[PDB]
RNA sequence: GGGUUUACGACCUCGAUGUUGGAUCAGGACACCCAAAUGGUGCAACCGCUAUUAAAGGUUCGUUUGUUCAACGAUUAAAG
C-alpha cells in the first residue's frame, strides 16, 4: 500500500481466478483494479483433481 | 451512566449537585453525581462544567442543570430514588435538546 | 424466524420472551438468532 | 522494516564487560557493567526462580491472597469455556 | 403378543395399573410450613484470613497517621487515577479503598462513630503523616467534579468548611 | 407513600417528591410469631380470586403488582397473589385500578364477556376445534393449579381443568 | 477520534498497514505522520522497536508520545540472539545477568507507566524478569566469564539442528 | 465486597497413558458362526455388573436398558476424544465391544425357512450401569456440560453423574423409600400376593418391586 | 377422528382408559380387609 | 408422528367385493404449486433459498407410449 490505496499480492491459482475483475469491481465500487502472471506450478488440490478426472473420464466416454 | 453516554449529553452546559454529606437524605444525590460524573459521560463531552457543592448546613440536596437551550432543570431530591432521577433527566434532556 | 423445539440463545444480546402463548428467542443484533417455540 | 543489526558483536566477552542494548540513540556510548558494589541488595534479594505456591504463603499476607485471587480467575476460566452464547 | 421386553412401554393389565396407582409414592407433608415459620438460630459466622487483613489494616491506619481525609470516590478514567496517584505521592499522600461491610462496624465500633454518613456511597480514604492540608485542597480544586467529603485532623471532625479553614490557616 | 410532582414556570422544570401519610398493620395478629404477612395473618390457604379486600392491599393504582423484597411474601403466597390478582383483573373485580384514558374512554368497543377464573389470557388462547374423544380429550383448563392447596370444605377437590 | 496504540521502528515509519488503513479512516494523512515520526526519532537507532499513542482529533488533528523501546528488544539485546525461544521453559534462549536487568530497568523506568506509577525499582526489575522468562532468557545470579560463550556454542549448535528438523519436517509434510 | 474462597488442587491424580478412548471393532476378531437367540432378559431389570466406579471421578450413567452398537460407540468415541483435554483428563470404557449376534432377514421373505444371517453386533446394557469413566485433575462442570451431549445420544436415558451426584441420588431413594406415607406398596403386595395380585403380575416382579417394566425403570416409584 | 386401531383393548395400541379414585378406594379397601385376614392367620 | 410404496399377516368376502389406464362428475386433508399477510438471509435491484399463517378459488394445450410415470414442443400466476 501507499495512501489510501493498498497493494495485496496473493498466489491463486489460474482455475480459480475466472470472473475476477467482475467480483472485484462489485466489491470495490468499481475502484479496485489487479494484474496477475504465471508463477509456479503446484500439485493441485484434491477436490479440483478429482473434478478433472472425472471430466477426462467423462470426455473419453466410459467412466 | 451507560444510559447518559448513550444519550448524547453534548447539548448540556452546567450540572450542579449541591448537597451535605452528613444528613441521612444524601445517598441518591451522592449516587446521581457519581453517575452524571463517570468517565463515559466526561468524554461525550468536555464543554460541560459539573461541579459538586459540599454544605454542611444546607440541609436540601439538590441538583440544576443549565443546558444551551436557555433551560433550567432544578430538582430538590430528598426522597427521590436515584434512578428516577435518572430516568427523569435523560427523559428530558432527549426531549429538550 | 425459526420455529424449534428446544430453544437457546445464541449470543448474549437475545432475550427470552412469552408472548401469544409461546417462548421467543428474540435477538436486536443478530435477527438471524430469532427463534419460536413451537 | 526488522530488529537492529547490532547484536552481540562480541559474544564472548562484550555481553560480559557490559550491555549494549542500553544505549538508544545513534550516538555510541555503552554504559559500564557497575560491579557489585555498585547495586544495593534488593536486586539480589528477590526470587530470580520459579514463583511461589499458594500451599506454601501464609493465610495473613497480601500476596496469598493476590495468588488466590489469581486460582480463582483461572477457576472460574476453566468452569466457563462451554461458553454456547 | 407382545414380548416381556418391548419399546413401545407396553401398556399393563388394568389389575397391574390401578395396583400402581395405589402403590404410587406419597410424601410426607409436616403440619406447618418451615419456610416463614419462626426460623432456626443463628449460625454464626467465622471471621476469615482476609477480613481479619483488613480489619487490622484499617486499624493500623486510623492508629498510626494524623490526617484521615475521607472523599468520594468518583469514576473516571485510570489514566486519570494514576496521574492523581502521581500527585499525591509528590506531597507524600496517599489514598486507600476499603470495602463498606468491614469498615462500617469498625467505624462504628471505634470513636470515629460521627463519620457514619459519610461511608455509604463509593469511597476514598486519604491518609497521610504531617497534615498539610493546604496543598492538598491546591490539587483537588483541579477537578470540579472530587468533592472532598470530611474527614478528621488530629482527632477533629472536620467537613469540607473545615478543611478549607485549617488549610488556610 | 412518595409522589413525584412535576412544576413548570417559564422554561423551569421543578421535579419534588413529597411523602403522604399511609396506613400501617393492624395491631393484634392472630399469629404473631410468623414471618410471613398471609401466613402469620392466617390466611394460607384461605384467599381466593374473589377476595378482592386481600388481594388489593398490595397492587398498583395501575393494576400492577408489587415486588417481593418491598412486601414480604413467602415465594409461593407471591405466585399465588400474582395469579389471584391477575385472576381477578380478568374476571372484572378492582374496575377502579386501571388507567385512566380520557381519550380512549370515549370509543366504545364490544361489551366486555362475563368470566370468572379464567387461567390463560384472553387474546393468546385458541379454540380446541377437535375436542378429543373419550378416550384423548382436551379439556378445558378453570382456575390455576397454585390454588390446588385450599381448604375444601366439601372435600371434593377442585376440577381444574373442565 | 480516540487513541491508538502502534509499536513502530525508531525510523522505518512506511505508510503501508498496518497503520496506514488505520489512519486513513480516522481521517489523518499517513505522510504527516510518517514525517513528524521520522523527525521525532531520528536521534534514535533505525531499526529498535518502541510503542507509541495517537490520540486523533475529532477536528482530524493528531498528536504523537513515543516512550522507552518493547523490553522484548532489550532483552534481546542484552542477551545477544535475534530471535527468542519457542517453548519456553524447555529450553533456553540467552543468559542476561541481573546487573543487565537493572540497567534495563532503569533505562525503562522513564516511560508512560513508571512515571504515571510512582514506584521503586525492585517492581520494574520485577516485571523485566517475569518478560525475561516468557521470552524464555534465563537470569543467573553472577555468571558471565567464558560460560555465556559456552552456553552460546550449544544454543548455536541446537539452533542448526532446530532448523535442519524443521526442514525436514516441511519436506516431509511436503511429500506426504 | 465478597469472601476469596480457596480453590480445590488435584494432585494425587495420576494421569495415565493413553488418555482417550480406544477404538472398538464392529465385529470381534472371532465373529460368532452359531446365530444365538435373542435373550431380552441382558436387557430387562437392573445392572448387576459395572454399577460402582473403579477409577475415575464422573461417569455416564443408564437409567434404561438398551443395545449399544458400533453407531454409539463410533459416535461416543469421537465426542469424548475431541471435547476432552489429554492433559487433565483421561476416559475408559464400561462397557465391552459389540459380542452379541443380531440376525436379520432380507425385504420380501414370508415368514418362515429358518433364522436369518448375522447383520452386526450390539452389547447389552440394563438400567443403572456405567457406560464411560472419566477422571483427572478437572471439575465435574465441564465435564458435566460435555457429557450431557453423548448421554443425551445414547439409546436409553442417561445422566451425566459422579460420585458425589450418584451417592446423593441413592441416598434420595433411599430417604423416600424409607419416608413413604402410605401403607401399601408394590413390593409388600406382590411378596404377600394380595388381591391375588400375582396372576397379572411377572415372576420377576417379586425382584423388581414395580420399578422396572420391560426395559423402562422408572427412578420415582419407590 | 379419533380411531383406536385395531380392537378396543387387544393390540399393542389399546385405549388409554384410566384409573379412578374409586377404582383405587375399592382396591385400598380389599387391601386393608385382606390384611385384617393375614393377621387373623397370623397366631 | 402419518399410513402414499413394496413387503409381512391371512381377519371379511370364492351359493362372485368385476381387475390398469383413460372420458364425465368430483368430495375432502394440508405436508400450499399460484394467488394473500409476514420473519430470516452469505436478501444491493430483477431473480432467489428457507420458515410462519392461511384450503373460499384455480392448477393448460400437444408428439410418442395401453400406459400411471417418463422424455420433448409451446405457454401460463401456477401446471401441488
Ligand atoms: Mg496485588
Ligand atoms: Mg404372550
Ligand atoms: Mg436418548
Ligand atoms: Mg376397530
Ligand atoms: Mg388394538
Ligand atoms: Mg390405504
Ligand atoms: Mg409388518
Ligand atoms: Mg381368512
Ligand atoms: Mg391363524
Ligand atoms: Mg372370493
Ligand atoms: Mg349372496
Ligand atoms: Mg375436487
Ligand atoms: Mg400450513
Ligand atoms: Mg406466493
Ligand atoms: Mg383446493
Ligand atoms: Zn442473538
Ligand atoms: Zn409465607
Amino acid at each position: 500500500g501507499v495512501e489510501d490505496y493498498f497493494t495485496l499480492y496473493a498466489d491463486v491459482p489460474l482455475n480459480d481466478m475466472f470472473g475476477y475483475s467482475t467480483e472485484l469491481r462489485s466489491c470495490t465500487e468499481g475502484k479496485g483494479e489487479y494484474t496477475m502472471e504465471y508463477s509456479r506450478y503446484q500439485p493441485c488440490l484434491p477436490s479440483t483433481q478429482e473434478d478433472v478426472i472425472n471430466k477426462y473420464l467423462e470426455a473419453t466416454g466410459q467412466l | 451512566a451507560a444510559a447518559l453516554a448513550r444519550l448524547g449529553l453534548r447539548a448540556v452546559k452546567q450540572v450542579r449537585v449541591q448537597f451535605c454529606p452528613f444528613e441521612k437524605n444524601v445517598e441518591s444525590t451522592r449516587t446521581f453525581l457519581q453517575a452524571v460524573s463517570s468517565e463515559k459521560v466526561r468524554c461525550t463531552n468536555l464543554n460541560c462544567s459539573v461541579i459538586a457543592d459540599v454544605r454542611h448546613d444546607g440541609s436540601e440536596p439538590c441538583v440544576d442543570v443549565l443546558f444551551g437551550d436557555g433551560h433550567r432543570l432544578i430538582m430538590r431530591g430528598a426522597h427521590l430514588t436515584a434512578q428516577e432521577m435518572l430516568t427523569a433527566f435523560a427523559s428530558h434532556i432527549q426531549a429538550r435538546g | 424466524f425459526k420455529t424449534k423445539g428446544v430453544l437457546k440463545k445464541r449470543c448474549r444480546d437475545c432475550y427470552l420472551v412469552k408472548r401469544r402463548g409461546r417462548w421467543f428467542i428474540y435477538c436486536k443484533t443478530n435477527p438471524k438468532h430469532k427463534q419460536r417455540q413451537m | 522494516e526488522a530488529l537492529k543489526d547490532p547484536e552481540v558483536c562480541t559474544d564472548p566477552f562484550r555481553l560480559t564487560t557490559h550491555a549494549m542494548g542500553v544505549n538508544i540513540y545513534k550516538e555510541g556510548q555503552d554504559v559500564v557493567l557497575k560491579p557489585d558494589s555498585e547495586y544495593p541488595e534488593w536486586l539480589f534479594e528477590m526470587n530470580v526462580g520459579p514463583p511461589k505456591k499458594l500451599e506454601e504463603l501464609d493465610p495473613e499476607t497480601r500476596e496469598y491472597w493476590r495468588l488466590l485471587r489469581k486460582h480463582n480467575i483461572w477457576r472460574h476460566n476453566r468452569l466457563s469455556k462451554n461458553r454456547k452464547f | 403378543g407382545s414380548k416381556a421386553v418391548t419399546r413401545h412401554r407396553r401398556v399393563m393389565h388394568f389389575e397391574r395399573q390401578k395396583l400402581m396407582a395405589v402403590t404410587e409414592y406419597i410424601p410426607p407433608k409436616p403440619t406447618i410450613n418451615p419456610r416463614c415459620l419462626p426460623p432456626p438460630p443463628t449460625p454464626p459466622q467465622e471471621e476469615t484470613g482476609l477480613v481479619r487483613l483488613l480489619r487490622r489494616e484499617i486499624a493500623a491506619v486510623f492508629r498510626d497517621n494524623r490526617m484521615i481525609a475521607v472523599c468520594q470516590h468518583v469514576a473516571l478514567s485510570a489514566e486519570d487515577k494514576l496521574l492523581l496517584r502521581h500527585q499525591l505521592r509528590k506531597h507524600k499522600i496517599l489514598m486507600k479503598i476499603f470495602p463498606n461491610q468491614v469498615l462500617k462496624p469498625f467505624l462504628e465500633e471505634s470513636k470515629y462513630q460521627n463519620l457514619l454518613p459519610l461511608f455509604v456511597g463509593h469511597n476514598l480514604l486519604l491518609v497521610s503523616e504531617e497534615p498539610k492540608v493546604k496543598e492538598m485542597v491546591r490539587i483537588l480544586k483541579g477537578i470540579p467534579f472530587l468533592p472532598l467529603l470530611g474527614g478528621c485532623i488530629d482527632d477533629t471532625i472536620l467537613s469540607r468548611q473545615g478543611f478549607i479553614n485549617y488549610s488556610k490557616l | 407513600f412518595r409522589e413525584v410532582v412535576e412544576i413548570l414556570d417559564g422554561k423551569t422544570t421543578i421535579i419534588e417528591g413529597r411523602i403522604t401519610e399511609t396506613p400501617q398493620e393492624s395491631p393484634n395478629p392472630p399469629n404473631p410469631t410468623g414471618q410471613c404477612p398471609i401466613c402469620r395473618w392466617n390466611l394460607k390457604h384461605k384467599y381466593n380470586y374473589e377476595d378482592v379486600l386481600l388481594l388489593s392491599q398490595f397492587i398498583r393504582p395501575h393494576g400492577g403488582m408489587l415486588p417481593r423484597r418491598i412486601t414480604g411474601l413467602c415465594q409461593e403466597e407471591h405466585l399465588k397473589i400474582e395469579e389471584c390478582v391477575k385472576m381477578a383483573h380478568r374476571a372484572g373485580l378492582l374496575p377502579n385500578h386501571r388507567p385512566k384514558l380520557p381519550e380512549g374512554f370515549v370509543p366504545k368497543s364490544k361489551p366486555r364477556l362475563n368470566r370468572y377464573l379464567t387461567r390463560w389470557s384472553p387474546r393468546s388462547v385458541k379454540p380446541i376445534y377437535n375436542k378429543g374423544h373419550r378416550w384423548n380429550k382436551v379439556r378445558m383448563p378453570v382456575g390455576s393449579p397454585l390454588l390446588k392447596d385450599n381448604v375444601s370444605y366439601s372435600g371434593r377437590p377442585l376440577l381444574l381443568y373442565h | 477520534s480516540g487513541m491508538i496504540r502502534a509499536i513502530v521502528r525508531a525510523g522505518q515509519a512506511r505508510p503501508g498497514p498496518p497503520l496506514g488503513p488505520i489512519l486513513g479512516q480516522r481521517g489523518v494523512s499517513i505522510n504527516q505522520f510518517c514525517k513528524e515520526f521520522n523527525e521525532k526519532t531520528k536521534d534514535i537507532k533505525e531499526g529498535i522497536p518502541l510503542p507509541t499513542k495517537i490520540f486523533v482529533k475529532p477536528d482530524r488533528t493528531f498528536e504523537i508520545k513515543i516512550g522507552q523501546p518493547t523490553v522484548s528488544y532489550f532483552l534481546k539485546a542484552a542477551a545477544g540472539i535475534e530471535k527468542g525461544a519457542r517453548h519456553t521453559g524447555k529450553e533456553v534462549a540467552g543468559l542476561v545477568t541481573l546487573k543487565h536487568v537493572y540497567e534495563i530497568a532503569r533505562v525503562k523506568a522513564q516511560d508512560d507507566a513508571f512515571a504515571l506509577q510512582d514506584v521503586p525499582l525492585s517492581s520494574v526489575v520485577r516485571s523485566i524478569i517475569g518478560s525475561a522468562r516468557s521470552l524464555g532468557i534465563r537470569v543467573v545470579k553472577d555468571l558471565s566469564s567464558e560460560e555465556l560463550a559456552a552456553f552460546q556454542k550449544e544454543r548455536a549448535l541446537f539452533l542448526a539442528a532446530q532448523r535442519e528438523a524443521d526442514l525436514a519436517a516441511q519436506a516431509e509434510a511436503a511429500k506426504k | 465486597f465478597k469472601t476469596l474462597l480457596p480453590v480445590p488442587t488435584f494432585e494425587d491424580v495420576a494421569i495415565p497413558e493413553k488418555p482417550k478412548l480406544r477404538f472398538v471393532e464392529r465385529v470381534p476378531l472371532v465373529p460368532k458362526v452359531r446365530r444365538e437367540r435373542k435373550n431380552l432378559s441382558d436387557i430387562r431389570g437392573p445392572s448387576t455388573e459395572a454399577t460402582e466406579f473403579t477409577e475415575g471421578r464422573f461417569a455416564i450413567l443408564a437409567l434404561g436398558g438398551g443395545y449399544l452398537h458400533w453407531g454409539h460407540f463410533e459416535m461416543m468415541r469421537l465426542t469424548i476424544n475431541r471435547s476432552m483435554d489429554p492433559k487433565n483428563m483421561f476416559a475408559l470404557w464400561r462397557v465391552p465391544a459389540p459380542f452379541k449376534p443380531i440376525t436379520r432377514k432380507g425385504m420380501g421373505q414370508r415368514m418362515g425357512g429358518g433364522k436369518g444371517a448375522i447383520d452386526h453386533y450390539v452389547t447389552p446394557v440394563k438400567a443403572g450401569r456405567l457406560i464411560v469413566e472419566m477422571g483427572g485433575r478437572c471439575e465435574f462442570k465441564e465435564v458435566q456440560g460435555f457429557l450431557d451431549l453423548v448421554a443425551h445420544k445414547l439409546p436409553f436415558p442417561a445422566k451425566a453423574v459422579s460420585r458425589e451426584t450418584l451417592e446423593k441420588m441413592r441416598k434420595d431413594q433411599e430417604e423416600r423409600e424409607r419416608n413413604n406415607q402410605n401403607p401399601w406398596t408394590f413390593e409388600r403386595i406382590a411378596t404377600a400376593n394380595m388381591l391375588g395380585i400375582r396372576k397379572v403380575l411377572s415372576p420377576y416382579d417379586l425382584t423388581h418391586k414395580g420399578r422396572y417394566w420391560g426395559k423402562f425403570y422408572t427412578p420415582e416409584r419407590v | 377422528r379419533n380411531r383406536i386401531p385395531g380392537r378396543q383393548w387387544i393390540g399393542k395400541h389399546r385405549r388409554p382408559r384410566p384409573v379412578s379414585a374409586q377404582a383405587k378406594q375399592n382396591m385400598i379397601r380389599r387391601l386393608e380387609t385382606e390384611a385384617e385376614n393375614q393377621y387373623w392367620l397370623s397366631r
